[PDB]
């Protein structure tokens, strides 16, 4: 019950026994890591090389066979799980440097500063102006359909975790997989608010699960996330289908235009909050996405074109699932009442159009993907009456 | 390593996609499952075979369609039909050791990039699931010489 | 309408989560499996991503802010045993990777989970074991920023691969939770270790680092074993939940006394050895400690709390325990005459030491301190003596040979515990199995184990060459990472590693 | 250069001369103090009874007149400088249990949360779907007024911390002044993000300025303001004016409904962050200063009407300035052009008697003052056109 | 349209606060001030509010994660020296209020602080002090936790007006900060302690806090230190902004020696004894350390950076060293001789610090080194001797006198230092000057100063009465919560403190 600094003569042996001179120069922690940007990044002194890789592995330290492989000849952690092939799989680095420790803050942020403002809007009663049909039709009913999408997204990233060939990938993916769950909480939380103030409002999943399965809306949408479930097993892909093409198409039309302009437009001031938090976090799984991707895939010096022929296909293959789903989601614009703006077919094109630039842009040209927005926008609004 | 140099070195002369393939299937049948011809090429044959990994996955997509990519295998037999194929094999395989052995053949004659991704590891739960509920059972049960006997193996010193 | 102050709790959040599900045919787990989970399975804890990152963050800051103000300024980081400090270093190298093959484990849970809260439940310990990743790690970066050997710390990654050590290691935390069924791999991964090793290991490390005299460790063990708490919840929930099933019945048991052995057999010697033979200052011998930890306040709780569901003992202990009582001191020796290959610095026991253990471990002394008395006077600690302990060995007619499945290192004729050589052929290769139940696990599934015996590995390689290219050099490029004396001075040089000589013989292949 | 902990012979010799007992046996940090809640809080456990007062300042632990008064008979901290009495000042205590620390967690944290939301707002680019209108006249002619009157507010705190009477009151006052300041800060931020992401805008403070000034809309905020800072020393007055009828009238006003309102319907997001953070504050700064003033001042067992009396005459002078300020300000609502709902005279007055129903069910019912709504309403309604 | 990641920073925020302002006649300083400073006025720091939450958030989680991880692991609140741990009770006491009468003025400066900048600037003063309130109040709640001798901090509020040094550090920090005019404010609540004497006072009470071995207080101080750095650069720019005015170059010299005679009246004394007689293990001699701070470091600077605006230096410091020789141990005699109205436990100097003080103070053993030894040899410790100091100095003709300015204790006869006793008539009161300085201001303005003398408020009061009515009675209601003894034996009860009958004289009325 003593303890070792505290005690006099423990302490006094320690201090005898301890050298006088430093015996290795250099302080630095796995000063061997390549850093990305100039100086070697704390994120990067810490969760690179985290993963003990054999030779046999792209860019891995260790040696020899896994020590106890699957069940058959399949090796635990062997590299027939992704189909795209890199020169080193350590490679890439989060742009935010984002750790555990920096990533639990914020998310605890996230917690405590959206309890305060929930608890000063329920005090300030601010519900009673927003509009009646709005909130008791559209987000009651399609507004959960949405967390199933989320909440869809989130454990088909189930897989990347455990199929990942590297260390900062995986804890990339596991933190996109946090933010994707805790945006369907974010949903779910401020439907059971809205119910919380005004009585009579349904708080129950019973009619976004409806709305989610027998509704021709979602339809489409319900069908690309269980595709993206059991449908593929390489970690890449999943990565690939379900950050960049078919979230930043349709889980970001959806949020960013439809479910923030309309909900501004119609006196709505609960949901933007929301709305902004799960932007927020797309926006630093998709920075984290295309920098892994576009530095190490899309650019790697050997493999080159063999991973992006690959990307290409896997794009080609999900937009147009997307764009299906986008052309089977639009038709909640016709069962909104209408109104100047968002809601008529110019104001619909021009945000379809923006938001297939803005994904061509930051993702096609680097890739090499070749899309021509004018037909896509033209299939998607198709299905809008 | 000269023997990894020598390897590699002759890896480049690895031309053609139907040539690719066969040399990498002997070579996993050769050198890669614990049934195995010769083990001269040990610890060095894991660095060797992701090269020719490497190459053979450089020479796909040079000539090779999106189609054939998502759901042909490389030596031409569909997804769908080495599904049924190694699924019906494994029913009738009655014996573990019988089914531990097409388990491992299966792997060494499509694995990717010779059999597309998905459907490998489809196929790899598959077998998985019947070889756990087929070999797991009775573990304990048979005695130790019996397994001795069994495998084959011959014990050369025990005290 | 009402305008009261109104603040939502994680209640209804979580009450909601069990029908955030929804049913459809295609929906399967991803990895084999031959077992399925109830569909709905309740969770102690009632867990959000909001609730446990506040509770996360709140501990995380406290302790990085204990770190980097208090052990900082009194000084803490170079006032500790160097001894434990190797100690500590290797604790640290060998605990990231194994909660890191921890969250790839918990990763699997979650693909195979078809409760939604379940499923949270595993995504929060995938979270968790993360942050003991990370701590760790931080743990590493602060002894190599503050401690006086930086070395070891500063390439812990790169030389890990050369111990023999580390291959265990592998085998039981590292492979010991992602290779198995997604079922097995839970127990190892998740109730194994939190109920037989990390409960009691965390205990034991905060009190012997205490006494010691490195608050560095303490406070991110306890941190840890908060989080451990509430993996063990989760581990007996998600047991509850793989009940009432016809196969488990049949199997739970044989994965049960596989995961207990296979974790055991490493994990005994290796923390014998990093306890006992790495410190100064010793508060209770290992031995007492260990079989108090794995049974006492193991068995008798989990088998309360799980033979109501069909859950037997593994028979296993009554050989466990028999193997414990020598199995430390075993790999000591091995250990001990295989320094070079590890990246930590050993120093023999002392006199005080040698007394220590002989009045705690009755004939400890005829059997261990005379081999160390003769080391010792061959020069073990000298440089210029040129003396390898392996060679030595090799002299001596005693030679080391690691088993095909747990991959420990073994010497025949130095042990005093149960376990016995055997050598088998196959195919045109040898293998080496050390213990029955490891000599079945092999025969049945030969395509389970083919690790690599560092032996052929080395083979046709000095060992100074193989230090050299294995980055076991230190950052001056004239002395090993690691060295025969806890001391600081006569440090040995990889030209004394070239006069001594060392090949590695196969000594399987005999 | 020796620690005394970590030496061992001083280490020795401190462990030595400690007594093996504890002297006392309560921990209790101020147990005398009396709580509030069924425990003493931490925050009352500190903040509590930190300023010496003697015996003839109300609750006064200290005796003895003060040791250096102000030059000339006027004491340093007599009760001379208040117009109401209470039996003590340490009374008061803050809902929130809001000492330093906890409020400065809280405020790194929108500071944290502010600067993450407005890099991924400026990533996605969602501004370009505003209205031309909206952001181009209203944000940056008026949006900079309101700034004016938050920094009018909050140098108007100025006196109050150093002529406060207790302690818990001060720290409340500086707390509510540094959430004033601050939502000044958010505003002017807002401005320069708004500036930074559209080329051609304005964020320079000229206009602001001649909007705060010579602009007639603003006129009457602009004399409630001015009047506020050094028309009245009491400090207590100076907290009653600027923080519940001034405030929860005119600024409550403005920035709950218009801002808000007519911001979302207008399709702009980005101002609701910035209207949700000051309405937060608001929120925590109002239930103090209800919770000071009901609990001690409007129910004194002792001075009691005579403390209240006084109030009733501040809310009726204050009352009358905020409803001439308001008239002055609601033609903003026909400068903007007309939009049905908000801006329509219907919704002005439905806005208007929700704005003083609250007010008077918060405040005046506590209090005492007869206040009916129509009349209020009426009179700054007369204004709009 | 852009879309690249914009990130704004304070830079431009604050650049726009400096025309946040607007322009009209009816504003103006609420307070009397003979001084306006320049509208316009920069200011060094670049701090917007949520910069500072951010810059202030992350040391205060930071040092309160350390204090209640590190310190309660290692149990070092009990493991401090009850000498120090007394000392550090009243520090803790002293300077909250300080910090706390700090805020009071820096809110005046902003009340009466034309420029926006400068506004901002004092409002992250008023911040920071009080944070630096709250920072002392919760040592002083950990020392109560762990601490051994709860007592003193349990009641540190509600008893410190019995003591007579509480009236002297309220002339000091709480009312010479807030009575003055709000520029003469400014300079004695900021510069003339921040640059004179908190600078010092700080790293002083680190250093010999580590050197007695308590940890709890260095961190907070450390941190206080971080804003008082702050503290001075804004200190010096509003010195800046109050140059150039034609007022100035006639009184502020003036309010410069007023401030610093008057902080150093009573700083220096109270510190000297706090440290030299309040420790155990003491680093280096009180004097020295004390010249060196005010004088070397500060005036040399000070100066340098103002004399170019038009500021002399005080000439009161040739004087203020010959008073702060023996001030310290003048004021050290007087406590012994009051202990029993102090809160803090006390004990005499031993004769290993009897030496030191003779070694490092020649003269100080014939002048108190027998004076303390007779006051042992009459039962001082003892309860059963009923032995009170003030009896003894009454009996030797030596009787104490408070300053009426700095409300000092002061003996006439036992003071070795500078100053002489002077009584003065003034409508049927007696009035008690100790300096030339105080009496010249006392003089100039008799309605500045009304302090009543603590012998007339106890006139007719038993000093046993006084103690039970001021609630200086400890928690069981038979002890004092002041002792003779740093020993936790044979401690004193009011009974005893009855049986000795201490009548409070009147001294000045004589
Ligand atoms: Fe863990
Ligand atoms: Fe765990
Ligand atoms: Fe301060
Ligand atoms: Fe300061």
């Amino acid at each position: 019950t003593k303890r070792g600094l505290t005690d006099p003569e423990r302490a006094a042996i320690i201090a005898a026994a301890v050298p006088d001179h430093a015996l290795d120069t250099q302080r630095k922690y796995h000063y061997f890591i390549q850093p990305r940007w100039k100086r070697l990044s704390e994120y990067e002194q810490l969760s690179c090389y985290a993963q003990p890789n054999p030779d046999w592995i792209a860019g891995g330290l260790d040696w020899g066979d896994w020590t106890q492989k699957f069940h058959g000849g399949r090796p635990s952690w062997g590299n027939e799980s992704t189909e795209l092939r890199t020169t080193d799989w350590y490679r890439h680095r989060d742009p935010a440097r984002r750790w555990h420790a920096p990533y639990v803050k914020d998310k605890s942020e996230e917690a405590r500063y959206t309890q305060r403002f929930l608890a000063a809007y329920s005090s300030e009663g601010s519900i009673r102006t927003i509009d009646a049909y709005w909130r008791d039709e559209i987000l009651n009913k399609y507004y959960g359909a949405l967390l199933y999408n989320e909440y869809g997204l989130f454990n088909a990233h189930s897989s990347v975790g455990r199929d990942c060939l590297s260390d900062t990938i995986r804890q990339s993916a596991t933190f996109a997989g946090l933010d994707k769950v805790d945006n369907a909480q974010m949903i779910q939380m401020e439907r059971l608010f809205i119910a919380k103030l005004v009585p009579g409002f349904d708080a129950s999943t019973d009619v976004p699960k409806k709305i989610w399965t027998t509704d021709p809306i979602y339809a489409g949408a319900r069908g690309a996330v269980e595709e993206i479930w059991q449908g593929i097993q390489d970690w890449n892909e999943i990565l690939w289908a379900g950050h960049a093409v078919y979230d930043a198409t349709f889980g970001q039309f959806a949020r960013r235009e439809f479910f923030q302009r309309l909900a501004t437009v119609y006196g709505d001031t609960l949901t933007p909050f929301f709305t902004a938090q799960s932007q927020t976090y797309f926006q630093t799984t998709r920075g984290a996405i295309e920098d892994l991707f576009v530095y190490c895939l899309a650019n790697d010096p050997e493999f080159g074109a063999h991973n992006r022929t690959f990307l290409n296909a896997w794009t080609e293959h999900y937009l147009a699932r997307s764009v299906t789903a986008l052309k089977d989601f639009v038709g909640i614009y016709a069962k909104v009442e209408k109104v100047a703006g968002a809601t008529d077919r110019a104001g619909v094109s021009e945000a379809l159009q923006r938001v297939f630039g803005d994904w061509k842009v930051d993702y096609a040209d680097k890739i090499g993907f070749n899309i021509d927005v004018d037909q896509k926008v033209d299939a998607v609004l198709a299905g809008f009456k | 390593n000269s023997t990894r140099t020598e390897w590699e070195g002759k890896i480049a002369k690895l031309n053609s996609v139907d040539q690719a393939t066969k040399f990498i299937q002997d070579f996993r049948v050769a050198y890669s499952s614990p049934f195995r011809k010769s083990y001269d090429l040990d610890v060095d044959y894991q660095y060797i075979e992701r090269k020719i990994e490497e190459r053979l996955s450089v020479l796909k997509t040079e000539k090779l369609s999106v189609a054939d990519l998502v759901t042909k295998a490389t030596t031409g037999e569909d997804a769908a039909a080495v599904e049924a194929a190694w699924i019906a094999k494994m029913k009738a395989a009655e014996s573990k050791y019988a089914a531990e052995r097409i388990h491992i053949e299966f792997r060494q004659l499509y694995k990717p990039p010779v059999l597309p991704v998905n459907v490998f590891l489809r196929t790899d739960a598959a077998l998985g699931t019947i070889l756990m509920e087929l070999r797991n059972t009775d573990y304990y049960a048979t005695p130790l010489e019996g397994l001795r006997k069994e495998r084959g193996v011959k014990v050369l010193h025990l005290q | 309408v009402n305008r009261a102050p109104v603040g939502v709790e994680p209640q209804e959040v979580h009450k909601w989560l069990q029908s955030f599900n929804w049913d459809f045919k295609e929906n399967r787990t991803k990895y084999a499996t031959k077992y399925h989970m109830a569909n709905q399975t309740k969770e102690q804890f009632k867990v959000i991503a909001k609730e446990y990152a506040r509770m996360e963050a709140a501990k995380d800051e406290r302790q990085f802010g204990t770190l980097l103000d208090g052990l900082t300024r009194l000084g803490a980081g170079n006032k500790v045993h160097p001894r434990w400090g190797e100690t500590m270093k290797v604790i640290s190298n060998f605990l990231e990777v194994g909660e890191y093959n921890a969250i790839a484990a918990s990763a699997m849970l979650w693909d195979s989970a078809t409760a939604a809260e379940q499923k949270n439940g595993y995504l929060a310990q995938v979270l968790d074991e993360i942050r003991h990743t990370h701590q760790c790690a931080f743990i590493n970066h602060y002894y190599s920023k503050h401690y006086h050997d930086p070395a070891g710390h500063n390439d812990a990654r790169r030389t890990r691969a050369i111990g023999p050590l580390w291959k265990g290691m592998k085998r039981v935390f590292a492979d010991g939770f992602i290779s198995g069924d997604a079922v097995e791999c839970s127990v190892n991964l998740q109730l194994v270790g939190e109920a037989c090793f990390t409960n009691p290991l965390i205990v034991a490390v905060t009190e012997w680092a205490s006494a010691n005299g490195d608050e560095i460790t303490p406070t991110v063990f306890l941190s840890v074993e908060t989080d451990e708490l509430r993996h063990m919840a989760n581990g007996y929930q998600t047991v509850v939940s793989i009940a009432n099933d016809p196969a488990a019945a049949k199997y739970l048991n044989t994965d049960l006394n596989n995961a207990f052995w296979t974790q055991q057999k490493y994990f005994t010697p290796a923390l014998g050895y990093l306890f006992e033979y790495g410190s100064k200052f010793k508060v209770e011998p290992w031995v007492k400690t260990w079989n108090r930890w794995v049974y006492e306040d193991w068995g008798g709780i989990w088998i309360g709390r799980l033979g109501k569901y069909g859950v037997e003992s593994p028979r296993s202990l009554r050989d466990a325990k028999t193997d414990a009582y020598w199995a430390h001191h075993d790999l000591a020796l091995a250990a001990y005459a295989l320094w070079p290959l590890g990246f930590a610095r050993l120093a023999l026991p002392d006199e005080e030491d040698q007394e220590w253990f002989e009045a705690n471990y009755p004939g400890w002394a005829d059997h261990y301190g005379k081999i160390y008395n003769e080391w010792k006077k061959l020069g073990y600690e000298d440089p210029k003596s040129g003396f390898i302990p392996y060679a030595w060995l090799l002299a001596n007619g005693h030679d080391v040979y690691i088993d095909r499945v747990s991959q420990v290192p073994f010497i025949p004729s130095l042990a005093k515990g149960s376990g016995s050589l055997r050598v088998h052929e196959f195919n045109g290769k040898k293998h080496s199995l050390t213990d029955d139940w490891g000599e079945r696990m092999w025969l049945s599934e030969p395509e389970r184990y083919e690790c690599h015996n560092l032996f052929e590995q080395y083979e046709g390689r000095e060992l100074s060459e193989v230090i050299a290219e294995g980055h076991g050099v230190r950052s001056d490029g004239k002395t090993l990472i690691a060295q025969p004396h806890v001391r600081g001075d006569n440090l040995w040089t990889l030209e004394d590693i070239k006069r001594a000589g060392c090949v590695f013989p196969n000594p399987l292949a005999k």
